[PDB]
């Protein structure tokens, strides 16, 4: 019920008629209290973000965007690692899942990556990845 | 503790 | 009811037990449309690669069931590398293999093998399975 | 169509 998997399953539920902030916020807060919380979150998020069901991926991206705003280095570092960024690159790059992914889900990933390269220049890997997608003509 | 950027 | 709605209930992590009503319902519906088979395999591949074991496991029971129920329409779709590659990434160390539960990995290997026998015409399945066998991922027929 | 076997 309070486990990350149960929270993410509610926050990114394909059935939700509208964003569920309670569950999304609860999810961000729940990860900020565990040394293993962040790694498990990014892993669970990469999966949801890659779902063929657009409303599932959009809500997962909404969760990623939200937790990045209210979290420390613990989660900011997990997203900064290529271990996570690659899963996003996979979703927007046609060379992988890019061709079958909704333009909406792709654009949102690109807004986030940019938003982070600006508000978090520290995370070089995020910028480094964002740059590659830009030179690659994907942006 | 991390992987290489997707080529 | 859509395939997505069906698959989401058949592989729901909250299920206290297998939901045969939804599992079989998904196999019945994927054939009611000429677009279903290719779409069902993409939905299953995504569920099968879920970090949530109970989700990937139910998904494998769904894949298993549809293989027995449906005919060549679906058999051909699972028999393409477009889908077999997704199963290989789950059990091959070169990919998600390391980060995947032995329960799920062994389940995939059992199904892969059970198809080489029940559906020998699907040359792709046998080629994929044979590779896993020479790479070590499969020491013997389960 | 279909893609090639994964390595």
């Amino acid at each position: 019920p309070e486990t990350l998997e149960a929270r993410i399953n509610r926050a990114t539920n394909p059935l939700n008629k509208e964003l569920d902030w309670a569950s999304i916020n609860g999810f961000c807060e729940q990860l900020n209290e565990d040394f293993e919380g962040p790694p498990l979150a990014t892993r669970l998020l990469a999966h949801k973000i890659q779902s063929p069901q657009e409303w599932e991926a959009i809500q997962a991206l909404t969760v990623l965007e939200t937790c990045m705003k209210s979290c420390g280095k613990r989660f900011h570092d997990e997203v900064g690692k290529f271990r996570f960024l690659n899963e996003l690159i996979k979703v927007v790059s046609p060379k992988y899942l890019g061709s079958r992914t909704s333009e909406k889900v792709k654009n949102k990933i690109l807004e986030l990556l940019y938003s982070w390269t600006v508000g978090l220049p520290e995370e070089v890997k995020i910028a480094e990845a964002y740059q590659m997608l830009k030179k690659q003509g994907i942006v | 503790d991390d992987i290489s950027l997707l080529k």
